[PDB]
């Protein structure tokens, strides 16, 4: 659970040459095309 | 669209929104103008 709601933590790296900014931007895009009632958020190293 | 009553709104605010708003930055206290849903067992003394 993350911030009181049921959650699932997903870890990964930006591909060689690409920055973490480019990687997260695509993860948000793919996250947007998921089923209804499924949101997302950034935690830990991605939060700061 | 009048698909939800006053109690249905009150429950949704209480169950999905109130907790997250109460943990939001600089929010001291949060009063719900309504009540969260509970399993109401409305007893009949005649049938009892």
């Amino acid at each position: 659970r993350y911030n009181g709601l049921p959650s699932m933590e997903i870890l990964g790296q930006a591909a060689p040459g690409k920055s973490t900014g480019e990687a997260m931007e695509l993860m948000e895009q793919l996250a947007s095309k998921l089923p209804t009632g499924v949101g997302y958020d950034w935690t830990g190293m991605s939060y700061q | 669209d009048g698909t939800m009553t006053q109690e249905d709104i009150s429950d949704y605010v209480a169950a999905n929104m109130k907790d997250a708003i109460s943990r939001t930055s600089g929010v001291g206290d949060v009063q719900l103008f309504g009540s969260q849903y509970a399993m109401r067992i409305w007893m009949n003394p005649n049938e009892l």
